[PDB]
């Protein structure tokens, strides 16, 4: 049992932005992508 | 490259790292090690300590006696000899591996008996009643490191020089895997076994676990101080492997010590010598001088030594010291330098025996100065009043001051108070310590009379007597001044 | 001769003569049940063998790998019985330098080829991962770390054990350890009793033509070598000593077993061999040790002078004469002189007197003498 050990490395299996759809799920995906790009262009401009 | 420290005195031995288990292809490929040139042992420094003598040195009558009583040059060890010889002979004859445990007090003839057993076994193997064997002797106190035993024994077996871990695996492989028809019996004496005890007991377990192996053909004679050394300092595995049948070397009785000394002095006691009166040189067969050492003196020396220790070294040294005392008196009275009846008497034996019995502690404290005696006396007063067995140094300072100022009508104190507190001088102020205060403190610490605590405050540092109180009082009762007050 | 052959069989190094020990059938069957369960199902598990010294754990397991069995690959017969290839090795742990190197010792026991550095169990796990393997760790009590907190001391050993409880690894651990010196399945080897030792002795010298021992002598030796911590090595040494005593004085009976047990094994006789000066010193030593119990020779001599002056029995003697009588009682066994460090404000090494004699027999011997009764 790896839970009974000190440190163990695992490799997850695999078979893309963290922004969610607003307006109770009625907002389009293009508005989500635009909001992502606008957040990054303000964030980079500040930093 | 800039080095953070340097080790510029490294002395590394030319010892290889490959063990015996990796120099042949298999177990069945190992050749017969008995028919090998380097295996089983098949002095260059003796010339360096020789010089030319250009004086005829004068050996008196007592010189042969004193050379005779040396430990370097067995009436009482016949059952221990029989037991060790029977066990070793049975293990050599049957190709068996075994342990023989021997223990005893110093000087009771353990090493001598084991070496005589080994010499008699070699004599038996010379005329072919037992198979040939190798003899290895390992003293635990003659090793720089305890693991050097691993380096020693393998070097006596194979003739190779390896490091200690590689030697240990080589010995393990040789004892476990090499067949008995391919090897030779080895008898190893482990002398001073308590010096081979480590914190993890690796060497002890390895040496007594190789004896439990079938193919080993190893006989280990382990010589120790006490019977209960495995039961005190070793684990239950090593105590189980050593065994239960353990051989006691008890101390000698006075008859045995007397027989040992008489067997030393067998040819020269009650004998005749040709002695040149001008020089004192004695020649065994100008005056014919009859030499004797009395049996009563030897007897009581044997009785005293046997009651104390049973040590043959001590009895031989007491007799040799008596002979030295007699020779010193003889050369004093005859005017003999270094280039009808001579008797080593009983008074010389009693002078030799009492010389290690007279105590110089009271004699030393009797001949100290007045200030050291005053220190000891004030310390005894503090131990009398407060009863602590450890007194502060400031308390000793104030008690010395009080003893000076109370007995200020004593004539000696009136004559010496200016010496203790001004060194007999005007222009020297009244001092807080007496003159030679730290001198007598360090003198009593050097002699081992006192113990001083490690503190940097001089007043509350404590001082304890290391000797008994009555001999200190006795020494204080000899002095005429400290008796009066 | 028959005596030399009997002593050769009675050594600790003698050859063990289907493949089970005479008095160890149940443990042998349990070990084979473990091996048949782990090898056929190809499971990862861990065995742990407990016992007192000389109970036959090493002998039975060496019998198992000798009879019933990439180097160390051996063919093994199942209870079903097709075949199996299994890498079984037996690593003694005292020959290890470091306890953390055992994985490397596990690796070098199996390979020829490549040589890769193993400093943890992970390299061992990835080495054994693409493949079963049995390691027999004898004297595994060496694998505990000294001067290390409980946790870090058990540190390596559970890494030996938890890898034995991992899926998809082909690892079987059989760890034989001594109980007296110190989850996996535990097998205990109980110390032998008298009938088991009798059966072992008769079966082990069944090779010899003529039995030189009497049977009741062997039963008496087995009964005397029994109870808690029952060692078969002790029985072998007792029989070998009986043969040695017999041929030194010249069948073997009860009297020679008693001769061994009296030869190789009391404070009433020690006191009785003393004069009145030495009995006086032994009385003042014990009286001084009631008051202090950490008292030097000078403090023991300190008490003796005060006891004389209130009694005036015998002339008072010097300090070095006192230490000589203490050396005489050291030789007699009544006194045990050690040098240890005192534990006051000033710490140095001092010599102090210890007594371990029986106090019940001390008061009986001294109350008969009237002048010594003030000194109790
Ligand atoms: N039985 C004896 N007969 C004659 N001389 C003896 C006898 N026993 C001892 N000696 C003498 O005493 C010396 C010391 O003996 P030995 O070296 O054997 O002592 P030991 O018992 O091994 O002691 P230690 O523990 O100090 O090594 C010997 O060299 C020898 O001169
Ligand atoms: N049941 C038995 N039948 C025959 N011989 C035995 C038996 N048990 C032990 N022996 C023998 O007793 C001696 C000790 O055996 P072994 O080495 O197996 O003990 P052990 O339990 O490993 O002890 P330790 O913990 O001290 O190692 C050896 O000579 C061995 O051959
Ligand atoms: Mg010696
Ligand atoms: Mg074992």
């Amino acid at each position: 049992a790896d839970a009974q050990r000190s440190h163990y490395t695992v490799y997850p299996s695999l078979p893309h932005i963290p922004f969610v759809k607003l307006l109770s799920g009625k907002e389009s995906e293009v508005n989500v992508e635009k909001r992502w790009e606008l957040y990054h262009q303000l964030h980079s401009h500040f930093h | 490259v800039i080095r953070k420290f340097t080790k510029k005195n490294v002395a590394r031995a030319k010892k290889k790292y490959t063990p015996f288990s990796k120099r042949f292809k298999s177990i069945a490929a190992i050749p017969d090690l008995t028919s090998l040139p380097e295996f089983y042992g098949n002095s260059r420094f003796e010339n360096k300590l020789k010089t030319t003598q250009k004086h005829q040195i004068v050996e008196t009558i007592f010189s042969k006696v004193k050379k005779q009583l040396n430990s370097s040059y067995l009436p009482a060890r016949e059952n221990e000899f029989a037991s060790i010889y029977l066990s070793a002979y049975s293990a050599i004859e049957s190709d068996s591996a075994t342990t023989i445990y021997v223990a005893g007090t110093p000087g009771v003839g353990k090493t001598l008996t084991v070496r005589e057993v080994v010499k008699e076994l070699l004599s038996s193997s010379a005329q072919r009643e037992i198979p040939d064997f190798l003899y290895v002797e390992i003293n635990g106190l003659k090793m720089v490191k305890p693991t050097d035993c691993y380096e020693t024994l393998w070097n006596k077996v194979s003739g190779e020089r390896l490091t200690w871990a590689a030697s240990m695996e080589s010995l393990e492989f040789y004892f476990k895997r090499v067949p008995k028809n391919k090897k030779k019996t080895i008898v190893v004496l482990l002398d001073e076994l308590d010096a081979m005890v480590t914190k993890s007991q690796d060497i002890m377990y390895n040496f007594f676990n190789w004896t439990t192996y079938e193919n080993a053909k190893l006989i280990v004679i382990a010589v120790a101080n006490t019977m209960d050394l495995p039961e005190r300092q070793l684990g239950n595995k090593i105590t189980s492997r050593i065994g239960f049948t353990r051989i006691m070397f008890t101390g000698y009785t006075h008859e045995e010590l007397k027989n040992i000394i008489d067997l030393r002095l067998k040819g020269l006691n009650d004998s005749f010598f040709y002695v040149d009166t001008k020089t004192g040189n004695a020649i065994l067969i100008v005056r014919k001088v009859r030499l004797r050492m009395s049996a009563d003196a030897i007897e009581i020396a044997s009785r005293k030594v046997a009651s104390v220790s049973g040590d043959a070294r001590r009895a031989l040294k007491v007799c040799k010291r008596a002979a030295e005392i007699a020779e010193k008196h003889y050369m004093a009275k005859h005017g003999y330098g270094y280039d009808g009846v001579q008797t080593v008497h009983i008074t010389h034996v009693m002078k030799a025996l009492n010389e290690t019995l007279n105590s110089h502690v009271i004699t030393f404290m009797t001949r100290l100065s007045f200030t050291a005696k005053l220190f000891i006396y004030a310390l005894l007063n503090l131990m009398k009043k407060n009863g602590s067995q450890e007194q502060e140094l400031g308390d000793i300072v104030d008690e010395i001051k009080l003893l000076i100022e109370v007995n200020g009508s004593n004539k000696f104190v009136m004559e010496i108070a200016k010496t203790l507190f001004q060194q007999g001088s005007d222009n020297i102020s009244e001092q807080l310590r007496i003159i030679s205060w730290d001198f007598v403190l360090n003198q009593l610490l050097d002699a081992g009379i006192l113990f001083k605590q490690t503190m940097k405050n001089d007043r509350i540092c404590c001082v304890k007597l290391n000797i008994s109180v009555e001999e200190a009082k006795r020494a204080m009762n000899e002095d005429e001044t400290l008796r009066n007050l | 001769s028959i005596f030399l052959r009997t002593k050769a069989l009675l050594q600790k190094s003698s050859e063990l003569v289907d493949g089970a020990l005479p008095a160890r059938t149940a443990e042998y069957e349990q070990v084979m049940n473990f091996l048949a369960k782990a090898i056929s199902e190809h499971r990862s598990d861990s065995l742990y063998i407990t016992g007192p010294p000389g109970t036959g754990k090493t002998a039975q397991l060496d019998m198992i790998i000798r009879q019933k069995f990439l180097q160390n690959l051996s063919w093994f017969e199942l209870p079903d019985g097709r075949l199996e290839s299994v890498a079984v090795t037996s690593i003694n742990c005292i020959s290890l330098g470091e306890p953390s190197s055992i994985f490397q010792k596990i690796f070098d026991s199996f390979q020829d080829g490549p040589t890769l550095q193993i400093k943890n169990m992970q390299h061992l796990q990835k080495f054994l991962e693409p493949y079963t393997f049995v390691v027999v760790l004898d004297e595994m009590d060496r694998l505990l770390h000294a001067n290390t907190s409980e946790t870090q001391s058990v540190r390596t050993i559970l890494e030996l054990f938890l890898l034995a409880k991992l899926p998809t690894v082909s690892f079987v651990l059989i760890g034989m350890a001594n109980s007296l010196d110190m989850l996996p399945q535990t097998i205990v080897f109980q110390p032998y009793t008298a009938e088991q030792m009798y059966e072992i002795v008769i079966q082990k010298m069944s090779s010899l033509p003529t039995i030189i021992f009497q049977p009741m002598a062997i039963k008496f030796a087995a009964k005397k070598c029994a109870g808690n911590t029952g060692d078969l090595r002790k029985l072998f040494d007792v029989l070998r000593g009986s043969i040695e005593i017999y041929e030194l004085e010249k069948k073997i009976g009860l009297n020679y077993i008693a001769k061994v047990f009296s030869k190789f094994v009391s404070t009433r006789t020690r006191i009785a061999k003393l004069n009145i000066q030495q009995k006086l010193i032994l009385c003042t030593i014990i009286q001084s040790l009631k008051l202090n119990s950490d008292a030097t020779i000078d403090e023991s001599f300190d008490h003796y002078i005060k006891a004389i002056t209130k009694t005036d029995t015998l002339a008072p003697l010097q300090r070095n004469e006192f230490l000589e009588i203490c050396t005489i009682l050291e030789t007699c066994g009544l006194v045990s002189i050690k040098k240890t460090k005192c534990k006051g404000k000033t710490k140095r090494f001092v010599d102090k007197i210890d007594v371990d004699l029986d106090m019940r027999e001390f008061y009986d011997e001294m109350t008969k003498i009237s002048i010594l009764k003030p000194f109790l």
